[PDB]
């Protein structure tokens, strides 16, 4: 379901902040 | 302190270790203390009731 | 004229524990102190010792201990 | 017994209680390959900055 | 007391061309049949949230959904 | 569902080695 | 499930044309 891909997308977005900044 | 001369003191030692074992079990399932602070680090509050 | 700094304390850990009808931020001046303890299930007689300073005769504080049961019929 | 250092710790709590700890022992690449793409891009932006000096 | 229950209820359809049907008396040879769902109240979706690791749930919102109405017509 | 995303993640990690050396 | 992941992949491949050229 779309929601399961959306949940894992949101976790990867919060872990990408280890590696990037504005 | 338990008496190591007699079985009654060996049972007290065992029961003391089971009490310590149970107190660790309650600290497994306990949540962190969460606190929110502002710029300048003043405490606003402890957070409880998050999803 | 604002109303007096009358406070409601709710010891429930989820809500703002100390609040005032004046709108004053009385969560400051509490200096990290919180109410921590509940009245446990099947607690009988308790004496609550309050004390007050800077109050006049006829001022009333109150306590509520709201009784919430898992059932309509028993468990006492 | 294989011995190495704890490099990452993760704790998770939900309205069902704790999920416990994720422990990484020794050095491990991000399991999500998108996070391995972000890790290479962080190294590039650092090298790209010094090449500009 | 003794009483026949014979309600006053009249059901009519006006169609998209302005033609009419009496589904109670059946003067066009058409009658409403013995199965109706979706008269009375329309469906509602009620939404709640979990209050963290605590008893119960909190009300968020409610919404009236479309009225899905299921019925038959007897045609003589 | 999560296991299917995990299988596809493992296959992408094996294919990324065309493009990377640690 | 794998069909939904294939659809999500085709949408990202299209959006990546904003940020890439040969």
């Amino acid at each position: 379901v779309d929601d399961a891909i959306a949940v894992k997308n949101n976790e990867v977005n919060k872990q990408a902040l280890t590696y990037t900044r504005r | 302190a338990a008496d190591m001369t007699t079985l009654a003191g060996h049972q007290q030692l065992w029961d003391t270790v089971m009490k310590r074992r149970q107190k660790r079990e309650d600290e497994r399932i306990a949540p962190p203390l969460i606190r929110l602070w502002d710029g300048d680090y003043k405490l606003r509050g402890q957070l409880v009731g998050e999803r | 004229t604002y109303p007096a700094e009358n406070v409601v304390v709710d010891s429930d850990p989820r809500e703002e524990q100390v609040s005032s009808e004046s709108g004053s931020p009385i969560w400051e001046r509490m200096n990290s102190v919180r109410f921590l303890h509940y009245i446990p299930p099947y607690t009988g007689e308790v004496t609550f010792k309050l004390s007050v300073s800077g109050a006049v005769p006829g001022q009333i504080a109150t306590l509520r201990l709201p009784r919430a049961w898992s059932r309509p019929w028993g468990l006492e | 017994i294989f011995v190495e250092r704890v490099t990452k710790l993760t704790y998770e709590w939900t309205s069902d209680g704790p999920k416990g700890w994720t422990i990484t022992i020794g050095y491990k690449e991000p399991e999500d390959p998108i996070l391995k793409a972000f890790e290479l891009i962080q190294y590039i932006n650092s090298n790209l900055g010094q090449l500009g000096i | 007391a003794s009483r026949l229950l014979d309600p006053d209820t009249l059901v009519e359809l006006e169609g998209v061309n302005g033609e009419w049907f009496d589904l109670t008396n059946g003067t066009e040879g058409i009658y409403l049949a013995t199965e109706v769902t979706g008269l009375l109240d329309p469906p509602v979706k009620a939404t709640y949230e979990e209050p963290g690791n605590f008893p119960g749930a909190r009300y968020l919102n409610h919404r009236v959904l479309r009225r899905d109405l299921v019925f038959g017509v007897e045609i003589l």
